[PDB]
């Protein structure tokens, strides 16, 4: 019921809901729409906006930056985060080496027209770079004032713990957050592995794709709608997943969850999002939206949160039948 | 082979996580049980306890079973430590046999009410 | 009797009296008067001036900065201090997180038109930010040349000690001072808890409101005078305190202290201020003044200091009847 | 649960403040008494003393009373330490009983002047 939460155990306060920019910004939607989305989010108290060097080859960062500059919002009232890993076709333009982290962040900041991001993330783990180099590089950009904090994304708890111990060993700065995928059909990591890290070393979770790219919205109950993400060019993988075997099983279960939604008095998306926020270990949930209607509806998930009683959660687990073993 | 640091009243000990995980039911072997003693600022577990004893407690894990009391540590003190680290009654009983003890058996009263009343003053 | 004192055990030398800017600068008094006050103070050897991002929403810092720039005083002859905590209505614009400390100080420095302050203070403790983050952030702005030293304000000795041990643990910079409230009717913290810290870890005290906002001046012995702070719009809380039960008891005792003042040959304000300076643990006392007359009178407290004998102090304790238990 | 570090001639010991505060009248239990040994540069108390003994001194606080002399430490040396840390005569006397001693009683001369003069050569 607390709109603002600490990101993990750091002093950074984020809105329990955030707005991301994958697919949409500089891609699927227009710059005017992106501006409309950010304005709605900001005006509704959302202070968390996520992007990445890889989104639309850097265009998502340019669009986000133009809106921030145009709207003139105080930088201190925003929490901007960007992820680093894939930054070019050249061999040295990808990974978590000191070279790419510094060059990647510097280029992202130039596109964003910002002096710094609040949190810079390693978009994924790098088997090819010693943890020490990565932790030292993250620490370096923070000491240079290019970022306030850093975090991991798609890292195992083993790898996150490693980054933490290497930080203590060399007196560096530990990551404060892991950006993990989380929704009714992807629960293992966040529910079974991240909670220990949150209590032990204060690492919080900032989860993405709460509606599994739209799958959990319910819009695909009877085929691929026109203008939906699964229909978009380049997202054949998403369409395949939805039409597959497992795909139909999910849509079947979504129809059962629909009853839970009505008993709670909310829409399916509002329930799927509120559900992600039931665990204290989840600091914030990054939302995706192709238009203003979706955002306005989704933000309503906050009213559902208080209704998620033990009974309701246990019922949802019965329907999903995928509760991870502890 | 994640390393684990255990600080006993200042005395520093290190071992591998898999060494402690060897005995899942003990205090140091169970993540939920040791969680309480972890210090995130120093990446170590801290116990405000008897130092001389711990050398043996850790060796118990390393040797996969051997629980010898240090010659320089009183039996009463060491036993208290064994119970604190929750090594379990099996290893404790096994510990007492070697420390010279065992036994402690022998049925009680008759249980026949009156038969168990005479079997007292005789 | 030593006009200049080390702030705690650091090498920073401050005048035993300093001039603050709460309420007055950019608020109650005019910019011309503020300039007149600073000039009098500076010309009388006072090198310590205190302000805060929260005072008059940043206007106190703008006024102080304009005077320093206009008068052209050498920056090396001044000891400017500013406090950080409340910097805006946004969720991320308050607290002691790394984000707000850096953004807050940077904005204060911009308003002050200075490259750095000599001491930056945490205006109050932050239950929501790990001590490590705070100490690392204070250390960061010092290494960036934005501040020379840092200190705490309204922190318990437990919290100050924590900041100190976290600094030693990570090889960071420990706070050198605590800005605590201190006057004849608020003595517990400074007389009972801070002395141990001063001797143990060198933390000195820079005390504020030596006249309890004017209450100890004696001007309220018979009601709320026109143009006094208690009469000002927004200070109803102060008026209430003065007219309350405890309020009359204080004024009653002030009348008894008036006799002590005459035996010493000084005014009541001069005695109340000199009294705050009797303990070696108090490095300096921050004065408040709405006009030049008050400042000229108050600075005279320095001549009273040598007269505060054991007997006189014990008599003052008898009248106050609030000497804290050690 | 503020932690406290005590450095004995290089040997590092740590405990909780509340553990020492358990015995307010001792040297390490009284803030005013230990103040003299604090090192603000290292955040620790330093004592240029006998190392083998301190293990027992600290355990005395941790165990809430048990004052055993280490088997490898001479009784004369250990007693000097007990007095330095000011554990008090109650625990010292209690320490000597266990270390095998006690007694040391018996009235003196008669006190009757002359009666106490004959009671000498007889
Ligand atoms: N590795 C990483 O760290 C990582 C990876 C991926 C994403 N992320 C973050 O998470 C965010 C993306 O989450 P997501 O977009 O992938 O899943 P969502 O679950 O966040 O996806 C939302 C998308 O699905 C559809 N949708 C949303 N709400 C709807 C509603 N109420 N009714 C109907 N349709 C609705 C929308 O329109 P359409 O169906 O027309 O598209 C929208 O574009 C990104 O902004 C990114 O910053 C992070
Ligand atoms: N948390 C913190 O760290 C903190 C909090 C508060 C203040 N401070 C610092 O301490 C300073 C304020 O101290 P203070 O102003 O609150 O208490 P004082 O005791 O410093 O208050 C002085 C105010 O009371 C009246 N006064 C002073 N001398 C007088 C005299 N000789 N005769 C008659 N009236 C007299 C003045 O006129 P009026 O009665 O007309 O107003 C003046 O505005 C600030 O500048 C600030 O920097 C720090």
């Amino acid at each position: 019921l607390q709109f603002y939460r600490n990101l993990g155990k750091s002093g950074l306060r984020v809105s329990c809901l955030g707005l991301g920019t994958w697919v949409t910004f500089g891609g699927q939607i227009t710059d005017e729409m992106a501006e409309h989305l950010m304005t709605l989010a900001y005006d509704n108290g959302i202070n968390l906006f996520d992007t990445a060097e890889v989104y639309a080859a850097g265009k998502a960062e340019v669009v986000l930056g133009n809106i921030i500059k145009k709207k003139g919002w105080r930088r201190s009232s925003l929490v901007i985060t960007t992820k680093i890993f894939w930054g070019g076709k050249a061999e040295t333009e990808r990974g978590l080496s000191r070279k790419h982290i510094i060059e990647g962040l510097k280029a992202s900041l130039e596109r964003l027209q910002l002096e710094y991001v609040d949190v810079v993330f390693a978009n994924r783990p790098d088997p090819n770079t010693p943890m020490e180099e990565t932790v030292r590089a993250m620490t370096h950009v923070i000491n240079q004032g290019m970022a306030m904090y850093w975090g991991t994304s798609r890292w195992s708890s083993m790898e996150i713990m490693e980054a933490y111990s290497v930080a203590r060993q060399f007196n560096l700065i530990p990551p404060i957050c892991e950006q993990a995928e989380y929704h009714m059909f992807q629960r293992e990591k966040v529910e079974v592995q991240l909670p220990e890290l949150f209590h032990k070393i204060g690492v919080g979770a900032m989860t993405w794709s709460p509606l599994a790219c739209g799958i959990v919205s319910g819009k695909y109950d009877s085929g691929i709608p026109p203008y939906s993400r699964a229909s978009l060019k380049g997202y054949q993988w998403l369409k395949d997943k939805i039409l597959s075997e497992e795909g139909r099983r999910q849509q079947a279960k979504l129809k059962e969850l629909q009853a839970i939604a009505e008993r709670l008095g909310c829409t399916l998306p509002q329930l799927a999002i509120a559900w992600c926020l039931r665990n204290e270990g989840v600091s914030s949930v990054l939302l995706g939206a192709s238009n203003a209607e979706q955002l306005m509806e989704n933000i309503g998930a906050i009213q559902v949160l208080p209704k998620l009683s033990s009974s309701i959660v246990h019922e949802i687990d019965s329907i999903l039948g995928n509760k991870p073993y502890s | 082979s994640e390393r684990v640091v255990i600080n006993i009243s200042g005395l520093r000990f290190e071992t591998q996580l898999k060494t402690l995980a060897q005995f899942p039911e003990t205090l140091l072997g169970d993540p939920k049980k040791r969680m309480r003693y972890f210090d995130p600022l120093r990446n170590e577990y801290f116990f405000d306890r008897n130092r001389p004893s711990f050398d043996a407690i850790l060796y118990y894990y390393q040797s996969g079973g051997r629980l010898r009391r240090p010659v320089n540590v009183p039996l009463d003190i060491f036993s208290e430590e064994i119970r604190f680290y929750e090594l379990g009654e099996e290893a404790m009983e096994m510990f007492r046999e070697d420390e010279g003890y065992i036994k402690e058996e022998e049925r009680p009263l008759p249980e026949n009410e009156f038969q168990r009343q005479v079997w007292l003053l005789f």
